[PDB]
RNA sequence: CCUGUCAAACUCCAAACUUACAGACGCUGUUUGACGCGGGGAUUCCGGUGCGCGGGGU
RNA sequence: AGUGCAAGAGCAAAAGAUGACUUGACAGUGUUCUUCCCAACGAGGAACGCUGACGCGAAAGCGUGGUCUAGCGAACCAAUU
RNA sequence: UUAGGCGGCCACAGCGGUGGGGUUGCCUCCCGUACCCAUCCCGAACACGGAAGAUAAGCCCACCAGCGUUCCAGGGAGUACUGGAGUGCGCGAGCCUCUGGGAAAUCCGGUUCGCCGCCACC
């Protein structure tokens, strides 16, 4: 299971890729979803691996997202260890959240918005122009390293 | 293009590879199919008679009837529906 | 052969036992083909349907298998060439099959000669095969007239082994009543 | 073994290319049999402007009309070494070519089944001269 | 003409003679030179002129460059001396010229260019130890007749 | 035999990629009726630029 | 090689060659593709049928002109069946 | 299939080559033209009739890789080329990094001297 954080505008934007990330529930820049790694799903991350930045999150890190930005399919209601509890299958968020990464289930399977709308990176992120591997923010990243980055959108 | 023909751009498509020359096996000629059936169109270059439109080459189609020995194939041109007569010899099974 | 331009010929044409032009036209009626072969000293009639891996045969007779009916003469001629014939289609009539076209192979045409008379042999099996009734050997002809009155020219015998002296064609009418009784092991 | 590769005459065939009939006559006298016309491929500058026309004739004889020809056609002719082909066959004179093949030709030139015939089983040059010279001539 | 007419390779390939008429004969006299009856493996050392970017080099400028480069090696190496130089490049691309206006712009036949990527190898001379300080100015000589930068690499020579 | 080079109108080879149909996931539609069909009204048929690939031309 | 003519393509017990016979280069009416990718538009063209009559062949079968892609023309008026 | 008939795929099956196999069996060559039929001339072929002889051809069987071919290994090569991205570099031509794909030639070594279907048959 992997993170996809859109990082790049619509605007000149290749219409395919534009519409990859509307079928991968992500609207917006900053806005996050939880992508299974299916072949199915990872030749829709390749596509869009310019204009994202993915990844594997940590258990911890996973929770500390949910628990911050996560919204019912519908309403304000906050997703806290009570909520998840009455509306989901499981007992808390970390319940959810093991689930997820283990590809048992999906935000939108549990009456979840399948978007983590975050917030924008807190000191800024390393750059929309270059990818990981040459000090940007683009593309694919470590388990550590993209848990700097959905925490820094807390 | 120079000239608005029907073979026109087709040296490639109309043309076997040389160990592919000669009069083609009779068995694909004689292959009979059922409605409903998809079927891939090819035009096979040794074949002179029964083709159709080198610009449908690579559709495949939906077998709706015959008329003879040929068969009306139903295709979607685009976004336009057609039917194209042609023979079991230009025609192959789907999967 | 010489490199990779070079273009060899489908296997049963390169053994020169294959005419595929002939072969496409005959498989156009869709009716299985009765395939009639002659050897020297034998003569093969089969019913041939067109299959998925290959060419499937329901039924044939090979002039062989016609002395286990009473024959005890020999097997490369006009007499035998009827009787593999209709001994090929009463075991087509056995098989279900209706109807026929006549595969004479690489053999030619010729007015009056063993593969016609192989196709007249499943004709009167009760085989519905498109034929010319005038391309077709008179019925002496067929019972093998010609043969006995090769004889006549005798001094020396036309036959080795002792079948007869003078030849009887009458075993051809024996042997033609043999079979088109109704109950005979087929 | 031996009786199998025994050689044997296929064919006699006797012609004559003259280019522009009467000579018919004096083949059909010689050889026992009828003739056939020989046309040509093929427009020449030297007057022979149509295509299918008269040139000569020839006659390809067979059996014992091959050799009834050859025990009064051998004698006119002083056999010699470079006239002999690389399959085994020779050419002298009127042209007279004589066929001779080992007795099992009728592989390469029947419809079903035709084969053509291994190198092992042709007819060598010297197997040739072998064969003639062993009926009533010398060689050289 | 300037060879900045004809230098770069951003044309489509033009050699097919069967529908092209008028081509100017190349200006190159020979493309084996020195002694051409020894062997290329008779010889210790082999040098090469390199080509650093990807060029297009007219006829006349094969020919210039070439001319210039083996009358260095004829004078101090004598008409007869132990070496012998290829040129390895032939001009297989045609030039056009459109000498009206822009209308039936395509142009006329003027000549013969030879397309030459990056890092191929233009000359190669063979020569004998002592001889090699003079091939190296025959290359010296060469590449200044031509459009790219250029290398002049020893690959047969521990000699140093 | 050896040795030196080429191809828009060459090909013993041969991608990336584009493309037909189908299945799967995704997304979407069944009160927001999609896909589609029928009808009313247009405007429009001087375009331009970047990038990629081009063809012509110094 | 040849296959009437550009160019590309097809063809070897043939689509080429030879030989013989024959007039389907037939009348009537269509389905379909093309002309006009997608996507509306005539003439023209082609593929593929049927009806009627025929040709050849032992027969399956082949023949809706020439192996395939150029060789074409509305209304009005005239002549013609 | 102790030698057969009709096929499918249509070279992995082609080209070339070596060894073996046949008494009433099979396939051939073979023997022979009264007939059916046959050659613009030839029973050569086609067609018909038949076993005196043979395993030399063919064919069937076993095998060889020199040539052509199929596929694979390792090397060439993750090179050539390339879909997506870049306020990376370069006067420029062009190059580079990241991401997703990925040849061809040639070399060396294996493979390949057909596979499969129906029928009949000591
Ligand atoms: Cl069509
Ligand atoms: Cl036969
Ligand atoms: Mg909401
Ligand atoms: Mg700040
Ligand atoms: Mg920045
Ligand atoms: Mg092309
Ligand atoms: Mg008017
Ligand atoms: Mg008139
Ligand atoms: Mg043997
Ligand atoms: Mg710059
Ligand atoms: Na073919
Ligand atoms: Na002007
Ligand atoms: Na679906
Ligand atoms: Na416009
Ligand atoms: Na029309
Ligand atoms: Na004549
Ligand atoms: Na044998
Ligand atoms: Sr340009
Ligand atoms: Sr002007
Ligand atoms: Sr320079
Ligand atoms: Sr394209
Ligand atoms: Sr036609
Ligand atoms: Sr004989
Ligand atoms: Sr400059
Ligand atoms: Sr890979």
């Amino acid at each position: 299971m992997h993170a996809l954080v859109q990082l790049r505008g619509e605007v000149n934007m290749h219409t395919d890729i534009q519409d990859t990330l509307e079928m991968l529930n992500i609207h917006h820049v900053n806005h996050c979803t939880l992508v299974p790694e299916t072949d199915a799903y990872r030749g829709m991350v390749a596509k869009v691996n310019d204009f994202v930045a993915f990844g594997e999150p940590s258990q911890e890190t996973l929770e500390t997202v949910l628990a911050t930005r996560a919204e019912p399919l519908e309403g304000d209601a906050d997703v806290d260890d009570e909520w998840v509890a009455e509306h989901t299958d499981y007992d808390d968020i970390s319940g959810l959240a093991f689930a997820l990464l283990s590809e048992e289930t999906t935000l939108r399977e549990q009456g979840l918005s399948p978007t983590l709308r975050l917030h924008p990176p807190r000191g800024g992120h390393d750059g929309v122009k270059h990818p990981v591997k040459e000090g940007g923010q683009l593309g694919k990243h470590d388990t550590e390293g993209i848990d700097d980055l959905l925490e820094a959108m807390r | 293009p120079s000239s608005n023909g029907p073979l026109e751009g087709t040296r490639g498509k109309l043309k076997n590879k040389p160990r592919d020359r000669g009069t083609s096996p009779p068995q694909r000629a004689v292959e009979e199919f059922d409605d409903g059936e998809k079927v891939h169109l090819k035009i096979d270059p040794s074949v002179p008679n029964g083709r159709f439109h080198p610009r449908f080459d690579g559709q495949t189609g939906t077998v709706e009837g015959k008329q003879g020995d040929a068969y009306k194939v139903d295709i979607v041109d685009g976004g336009k529906e057609k039917t194209i007569i042609v023979t079991a010899a230009h025609l192959r099974r789907q999967e | 052969a010489t490199g990779p331009r070079y273009k060899v010929p489908m296997r049963r044409r390169r053994e020169a036992r294959t005419d595929y032009h002939q072969r496409l036209r005959l498989l156009k009626s869709g009716k299985p083909r009765l395939v009639a072969r002659k050897s020297n000293k034998h003569v093969r009639a089969q019913l041939v349907t067109l299959g998925p891996n290959g060419d499937d045969t329901l039924a044939s007779a090979h002039s062989s298998d016609l002395a286990e009916y009473g024959w005890e003469a020999p097997t490369g001629n006009m007499p035998s060439a009827y009787l593999t014939g209709l001994l090929a289609g009463l075991r087509a009539q056995e098989a279900g099959v209706e109807e026929a076209v006549l595969d004479i192979g690489l053999n030619s045409p010729t007015p009056g000669s063993k593969v016609f008379a192989i196709q007249e042999g499943a004709i009167d099996a009760g085989l519905d095969i498109p034929h010319n009734d005038d391309v077709l050997a008179d019925w002496q002809r067929t019972r093998g007239a010609h043969i006995a009155e090769y004889d006549e020219q005798l001094e020396e015998p036309l036959y080795s082994g002792d079948f007869d002296a003078a030849d009887l064609p009458e075993h051809f009418d024996e042997l033609r009543e043999t079979l088109l009784d109704g109950d005979i092991e087929l | 073994f031996h009786e199998m590769r025994e050689p044997r005459i296929e064919k006699v065939v006797v012609h004559m290319g003259i280019g522009h009939a009467n000579a018919e006559d004096i083949l059909g006298e010689i050889t026992g049999q009828m003739p056939v016309r020989t046309k040509a491929k093929r427009t020449v500058g030297e007057f022979d402007i149509r295509e299918g026309d008269p040139i000569g004739a020839k006659v390809t004889l067979r059996d014992e009309m091959a050799e009834e020809f050859l025990q009064t056609a051998l004698p006119l002719a002083e056999l010699a070494t470079s006239q002999f082909d690389d399959t085994g066959n020779f050419s002298f004179g009127l042209d007279v070519t004589v066929n001779l093949v080992r007795p099992g030709y009728r592989v390469a030139k029947r419809d079903k089944a035709s084969r053509s015939i291994p190198t092992k089983h042709r007819l060598n040059p010297a197997d040739a001269v072998a064969f003639i010279e062993s009926t009533y001539d010398v060689e050289v | 003409k300037p060879a900045s007419m004809y230098r770069d390779i951003d044309k489509p390939a033009y050699t097919r003679r069967e529908y092209i008429t008028g081509i100017p004969g190349s200006k190159i006299a020979q493309h084996k030179m020195g002694r051409k009856q020894k062997d290329a493996d008779d010889y210790p050392v082999q040098i090469s002129l390199i080509v650093e970017e990807t060029v297009q080099l007219r006829h006349g400028s094969l020919e210039a460059s070439r001319l210039s480069a083996n009358r260095h090696l004829i004078k101090e190496l004598g008409e007869e001396g132990d070496y012998k130089m290829t040129l390895r490049k032939f001009p297989h691309q045609v030039l056009r010229e459109n000498k009206d206006g822009m209308r039936a712009a395509f142009g006329k036949i003027v000549g013969t260019a030879a397309r030459v990527q990056a890092g191929e190898q233009l000359f190669t001379a063979y020569c004998n130890v002592e001889d090699a300080e003079h091939v190296k100015e025959a290359f010296r000589r060469a590449y200044n007749k031509i459009t790219p930068s250029c290398r002049i690499k020893v690959e047969r020579g521990e000699e140093l």
